[PDB]
RNA sequence: AGUCCCGUGGGGUAGUGGUAAUCCUGCUGGGCUUUGGACCCGGCGACAGCGGUUCGACUCCGCUCGGGACUACC
RNA sequence: AGUCCCGUGGGGUAGUGGUAAUCCUGCUGGGCUUUGGACCCGGCGACAGCGGUUCGACUCCGCUCGGGACUA
């Protein structure tokens, strides 16, 4: 699709947890606990005239600790510890992994962050290394940035006296990987996202669910800059690139043609109730009151395909979905929905619409409705401007869906509570000459000097075992019947604890096939 | 206040802190906005701040800079009147995201504009009379203080907070119980939290200590959080806080008593009910303190010579921080009666902080009593000194210093020990 | 020990204590034993006990004296050893009615006399150390005993539990912690209120101590009771508890910890559950200490002097108690930092006792750490002396003392502080 | 019945409550409180079996934030002795003709009872050798003691008694005269003078306030303590009765012995005997037991005192643990049941004619309980009168309570300082006793015309100090009393 | 993308790492059918597919083809 | 000893600081009883006792005595 000629600019931003023993600022342990919290805290952040009544009623939160998973440092009860060194290894290693240039000296500084899910009102990043850069069949891309920060605390619930986060996750370690803006060719992005992944897999990395994050920046010449949060699947990237430049080009199209018939949007809502008193769709008949706005010109366009599956309207939708409702109805895709012309006409008509726009009706709650034709207004109005820049998320298939606004530039000062970290280039080096091996190469290394097969040997890295492992029987052992006892057991016990003892017992009494039972009672 | 090879290196191409400039090193080469380095911090690197926010630390050794842009330097009535004095302490601040400093802001102003609220509450007057950390506090500025509040006070106010560090804050407004006689509330207050921090405990420190300035209770207190969440302060009468955490927002609790009241930006409620009302009281201001007290805190091994250099030193008292029930070390004694025979006077406390000294009970603490010890029923242990520290500025008179210090004069001594003084 | 004309003429006719006799004076006529009468107590006079019992005191300035008459186990085994030593405190006794006055009791059989519940938890040695009031109790005391349990452990004792004054009890225990390693338990204990009384805490003290004494914790500890009931006892690691009140039965308190088990005369909960085991240790005894150790406690006004006062007199060592978060006045600094000229090393502790110390948050503080101060983490400053005594007992580089206080040698320090470490 | 010829010995002894601002050695108020108590403290005494008798020793104190403060739970130590108290105290001496003693010095009175948390009691001497005047003669008092009153109980659970702590400390002074009076009228005398001193001073007036415990001896009979002697008036008579009750037992035990009678802890269960019986009291009684007493026949019925008898002894011992009142055989010829029932009991039990049989009917488990102390008793009817604690009833009769209380062992209260009682500040009162109440109406009517009625209700109401007068009298004297309406 | 289940004669239905798979149904030799069926002997015909571990794998681990359940910005 | 009620014609029952008390019923005059019952107009007959307070107290205060309740 010519990328280069659109003017695509993509980008990379990758966050990952290092299981470490104990958290970045604080020793509690790295891992999240389902148990029930100890203690319940309520919490009110501060913001910098007459929403200083309705903003701080949006920054009342309640957060979960645990006398035991917590401490003061993720309550903000007591001033955060130094740097934790172990983090501070892996987030060097990696970056000389990427042939970034670590500083000379780590600052610790604190990204304002209003949101909540940080106990501070901040949170703790500091820059690791950088103008780094990889290899890919399609050129050299360059790795901008690395920095070791701490993760947030996690949502457990929404009721009326706000959000409640979970501490458990406040504090442990990442690493904000951002690759240069403008990338270009969609193949490439894939090719370093899953570079950058075998290289974080060659750390000492947490692996699992929460554990790695990845966020794309689809970007077009005349278009606009949006965010695609968590895209599980790198395999997809190119799809979900192309479909996204598919539709910023179809809401370009559609800039264009509001143009070319100089929309105008007016934010009149209109109480078009009384037209359907006597209706034959249940939905309005039930709905409490109902309003209806007018697009002039936008006529045939608010329901035109802009991506595979989903409209402009669908975009709209979402930006009224927001402050509650189901989904808005419009002229475009209105002729049907259990509703009749005459019906139609009647619509048309109230609302006093030309046969060249159309109509947008939200059937709720007047209250509501009003919140919600607001905002299908305020998007109205961009489509006459063209792409707007939002944050997304991606779908099953390539395409994606509003969130929210973009993140606001990331204003950040000085975390003066922890001291600087000189990295001694002595140490640095002690490092860069001795970088760990990607898991291609654990595999082969591990098969060419063990016999052990293609199959057992991808197992046995896949799994994070290749450090513990007839050979073939003891790899078999933990690349295939582990795996089993997690369907009946609790092998989470001791890697190396029984295991040390029992491994020993299989050269006297206890044969091969024994094991799979013994270290179990363990 | 960069330092040797640093400054040397940064002077070397006439830079100074805010200007853009340009390092670059055999691998590297940076582009920011020097920063001022903390004296702490050793030289042979500088402080940048990226254009992505970030500040880093680059080795001069072998840079080589560039200056590439020089710094630059761009009343309702019907309702109470309240002052708020800054002592030192910071309830409120602007940060200059620009430098990655925080400032300080103690005006009506700016006050208010972190904590509009207030203008509901009562019509704010802050000026910040003086500055100094909680820590380095000293008897010289009990009074400074005590007279900037009688200030406010006598010009017409309602009510006065003074704004002073965590640290000794308790200290102090004991002295203003002792130095200070009120028909307005003095509400000391500070955060655990620095201002600048969204999660500072500073507002609702500050608001509620306005509300309490309001209400009937005109004694020289402290009101601070009364746990970790944001919802109620403690009104702690001013001889009987102590700050029991070094970090804890609850770090301020009543010892030998219960809190006064349980304030909140909307009011009070008030749960001790004998204390000083409003009018009853006639602004007196009794600033004379001795500045020099011993404080002792007695333990295993202790040393009469300590106490001696003491008496030697000219000291005109002593406060002996003793153990449990009000005693010391026997072979205290002899020196801790050479203090009598100096006309020196000796009062005991007990470092356990919670209970009533008696004295009576064991021999070595009769034997103290009769060496001229002052036993001071259940006084804290700090207040006794600021006690000390301002009778022995009343008087000279050994006999009635004794006297005076047995003395209830603000709510320092409590008759009885509730069961409900000792939760755990 | 009467004096002066009380003795003069209770001389003058020869009466000695115990002697019944009979007392004439114009207006009245006593008939009794005469009593000792305590030294604090003046003269002019004479102590006298009733034939109804009671005992009263009467002026002999005109008096006139007549003397009437002149003064006058088993070892079942299947059953653990605990050996109880007492270095001062008395938990059991006896009162002979025929004087009123009250005689300590540390045998073996006394103990088993007023405790016969023992005799179903274990086999009872007690031998008596040696014996010092808990307020004049001094670092060569701590080794004194450190030696003691050292022997009844090596004499082979599944447990020994020391009778110990309240006072000073946790300074000593944080002793003993550092000073010995051990395969069984060694509690603590005493009363708050004197044996001899029917409502002492001795009673379930002691038979909750030996009960201890039994379980599987072995490490140095402090047993006394939990509440004022007189149902449960806590288990207190020694380097940290604290006696926290003046008078009542649950004075000792765990600071940075929770306590480390429930105990009952009939068994032991273990709330903690990461401590030392029993056999898993090895016997071991440092008992050298340097007794010169500096325990300032900091305060508004304390003055540099005292600070070279101590290094002046040869201290080795200075442990201060500085203000929450671990300061002290910006005036000391100089003599801080000579004190390190002189390789003499400074601890940082807080006086708010309950919290951890970060002289990294503050400039103070940093300033503080310039001049070469050890923080302490959350120790007590009590446990941070007791240790300094300890390790300049074990050392004199100065670096290496910084790098033993810094070190958790028995649980003095813990690594993170949790919410259930401040009630109130 | 002439009593210097029986060997009468009288004494008595009187504890008043003072009214002071503060109690005793503590700051708390004077008043009880029947409010809800804030704090339940758990709390055991110790002697000094050790499973039997611990275990009546667990106590639950009931303490209040306000009321009551640590020194009531023995959880901190007592503060010195009240001024205020030490000083009513020596007035009553004086107006005693005490001598009040130069140094005060606070006792521990070993009371492992309950009634004090610290399981002692802190009392002190403060004067002796006084006297006073009756028609009959000069009569001596011993002693008078400042001392705190014991906690009040209120609950009696199977985890022991519960005492509450705002009684406890409540200043007291325990006035002791000659053990050996001999002349009933006398008591009297000396108990009503008493009474009008202590209520000239300020002394709490109401219930709980005075109690006044006399003590009666018989040559060749025993010593024992009447407690809570309301009314005074009575006194003569409850003595008299008493010595008629000393001097019948002392007759009772002769005969038991005459016909060496024996005590057989032996209960049979005679309920089968009653299958079909008239009485409803029995029949409808769950189980039913009896006890023999050999020769006891006729002497359980024998009045003992004008009024009562043996058997209502033996009732009384055996109505605690429960029971309505036990049937006997002198008294058991009737109470609806006919002489062939009468028999058929003697019958079932095996008695002689000679001895006597004590039934019980109600439910086995108690009723054999019951019936263990009739024997109890019994056994102590051979022996004969013990020295013993009993009450005053409606009329001039007693009834056992508990045993006679154990010699006072008592050791130096340490905690508290002494008092040096200043000759000085001793005159200071010397020569300014009270007046007494009579002496009050008389001046009061004397300088105000008021009418003996009127200054006699004022001063009864203690409004003297408060008072056209007439009118200021008569609304402090009649209407205010119409205000507690 | 993560967790996870199902895939057994021609139709359905059980159950299993082993010297290998249950009935009903289908189809067929004989017996008894006083040249139906029913019943009685016996036959035919399955483990979804590739690897890894294994002495041997439908049976344990992984990957495919096939159906599905569930979860997928904080 | 406590505190709270009651203590009213022979018996019962309401009601009260005041120029002081209710009908029921017993007793008894007259009438009718179409010359028994019974109905109908009436009469005799009380507010326990001593005080204080009051211009006058059963009804206010205390105290005797008696009946009743509860509390220790
Ligand atoms: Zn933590
Ligand atoms: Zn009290």
């Amino acid at each position: 699709m010519d990328w280069e000629k659109v003017g695509l600019k993509m980008g990379l931003e990758i966050h990952q947890q290092l299981d470490t023993e104990s958290k970045l600022f604080c020793p509690c342990r790295t891992e999240l606990t389902d148990s029930e919290p100890d203690h319940d805290i309520v919490r009110n952040l501060r913001p910098t005239r007459a929403a200083f009544e309705e903003a701080m009623r949006k920054l009342h939160f309640h957060y979960e600790n645990y006398h035991e998973e917590t401490c003061l440092v993720e309550a903000d009860e007591e001033p955060p510890h130094p740097l934790n060194p172990e983090a501070l290894e892996i987030a060097v290693t990696i970056a000389l992994l990427l042939n970034m240039r670590v500083v000379d000296e780590f600052h610790t500084m604190r990204k304002q962050v209003i949101d909540g899910s940080n106990t501070g009102g901040f949170q703790r990043t500091g820059l690791v290394a950088t103008d780094g850069h990889l290899e890919t069949p399609q050129g050299t891309v360059k790795i901008e940035n690395l920095c070791l920060e701490e993760d947030a605390a996690r949502r457990i619930r929404e009721t009326g006296d706000g959000v409640v986060f979970r501490l458990d996750r406040l504090g442990i370690p990442l690493v904000e990987i951002t690759t240069d803006p403008s990338m270009s060719d969609p193949q490439q992005l894939r090719e370093v996202a899953y570079q950058i992944g075998q290289i974080l897999r060659s750390t000492r990395v947490k692996r699992g669910l929460g554990t790695i994050r990845q966020d794309l920046n689809i970007s077009i010449r005349d278009g606009a800059r949006v965010e695609v949060k968590g895209v599980q699947d790198l395999d997809l990237i190119p799809e979900i690139v192309e479909r996204e430049v598919k539709r910023q080009l179809s809401l370009v199209e559609i800039r264009d043609t509001l143009q070319e018939r100089g929309a105008v949007v007016e934010d009149k809502i209109f109480d078009v109730s009384e037209v359907f008193a006597d209706t034959e769709s249940r939905i309005i008949s039930s709905a409490e009151s109902v309003l209806a706005v007018k697009l002039r010109g936008f006529d045939g366009l608010i329901g035109v395909e802009i991506q595979p599956g989903r409209r402009l309207g669908t975009e709209m939708a979402d930006y009224a979905k927001k402050r509650g409702v189901s989904g808005i109805f419009h002229t475009d895709e209105l002729p049907a929905y259990g509703i009749t012309e005459e019906e139609v006409r009647g619509l048309r008509d109230a609302v006093g619409a030309s046969q060249g726009d159309a109509v947008v009706m939200v059937a709720h709650e007047r209250v509501t409705a009003e919140n919600a034709l607001r905002e299908v207004i305020r998007r109205a109005e961009m489509a006459i401007q063209g792409v707007p820049e939002e944050t997304r998320k991606a779908l099953p298939d390539g395409n994606t869906q509003y969130l929210r606004p973009l993140p606001t530039s990331s204003r950040m000062y000085l975390e003066t509570d922890i001291p600087l970290f000189r990295i001694e280039d002595d140490l640095l080096e002690g490092i860069r000459r001795n970088l760990p091996e990607l898991p291609s190469e654990k595999k082969e290394r591990i098969m060419r000097d063990y016999g052990l097969s293609e199959d057992l040997a991808s197992q046995l890295v896949k799994r994070n075992l290749v450090d513990e492992f007839d050979t073939t029987v003891i790899a078999s052992l933990l690349a295939y019947t582990l795996r089993e006892l997690r369907r009946e057991g609790h092998d989470v016990d001791g890697l190396g604890l029984d295991e040390l003892r029992d491994a020993i017992k299989l050269l006297e009494v206890g044969k091969i096939s024994k094991d799979a039972l013994r270290d179990i009672v363990a | 206040s960069y330092q040797g090879r640093a400054r040397k290196f940064l002077e070397s191409a006439s830079i100074d802190v805010g200007d853009m400039v340009l390092v670059e090193k055999p691998d590297v080469t940076y582009e920011g906005m020097v920063l001022d380095r903390a004296d702490d911090a050793d030289d042979r690197h500088i402080v940048l701040k990226l254009e992505n926010g970030y500040n880093i630390g680059v080795e001069i050794s072998d840079a080589r800079i560039e200056l590439l842009e020089k710094g630059s330097e761009p009343e309702d009535p019907e309702l109470p009147d309240v002052s708020i004095i800054s002592t030192g302490g910071t309830v409120a601040s602007i940060i200059d995201y620009r430098t990655g400093a925080v400032h300080p802001a103690f005006t009506a102003d700016d006050l208010l504009r972190a904590n509009p609220e207030l203008l509901d509450i009562a019509n704010i007057r802050g000026r910040a009379v003086f500055n100094i950390l909680s820590e380095n506090m000293k008897p010289e500025y009990w009074v400074e203080t005590a007279r900037a509040v009688y200030g406010e006070i006598k010009d017409g106010a309602d009510g006065v907070v003074v704004a002073h560090g965590t640290d000794t804050m308790h200290y102090t407004s004991a002295a203003l119980s002792f130095m200070l006689r009120t028909p307005v509330p003095v509400v000391f207050t500070g955060a655990q939290r620095s201002s600048d921090r969204p999660s500072s405990d500073a507002s609702l420190n500050i608001q509620c200590s306005v509300r309490a300035a309001t209400s009937e209770i005109a004694e020289v207190t402290v009101c601070m959080h009364a746990t970790m969440d944001d919802l109620s302060c403690h009104l702690h009468r001013g001889v009987k806080v102590r700050k029991m955490h070094t970090s804890r927002r609850d770090t301020f609790r009543s010892m030998n008593a219960l809190p006064l009241a349980e304030v909140t930006p909307d009011g009070i409620k008030i749960l001790e009910e004998n204390y000083r009302k409003r009018g009853s009281d006639e602004l007196e201001l009794s600033d004379r303190v001795e500045e020099r007290v011993a404080f002792i805190k007695s333990y295993p091994g202790i040393s009469p010579d300590i106490i001696k250099w003491h008496l030697d030193e000219g000291y005109r008292g002593i406060v002996i921080e003793g153990t449990g029930l009000g005693h010391c070390p026997d072979t205290l004694i002899p020196v801790i009666g050479e203090a009598h025979d100096m006309g020196v006077p000796v009062a005991m406390t007990s470092q356990c902080l919670n209970g009533r000294v008696n004295m009576n009970v064991y021999s070595t603490g009769r034997r103290l009593l009769q060496a001229g010890v002052i036993p001071c029923d259940d006084m804290l242990p700090e207040v006794a000194y600021v006690k000390m520290c301002w009778v022995l500025g009343q008087t000279d008179d050994p006999e009635m210093a004794r006297e005076m210090m047995r003395e209830n004069i603000a709510g320092e001594i409590n008759e009885r020990t509730s069961i409900a003084y000792f939760r755990g």
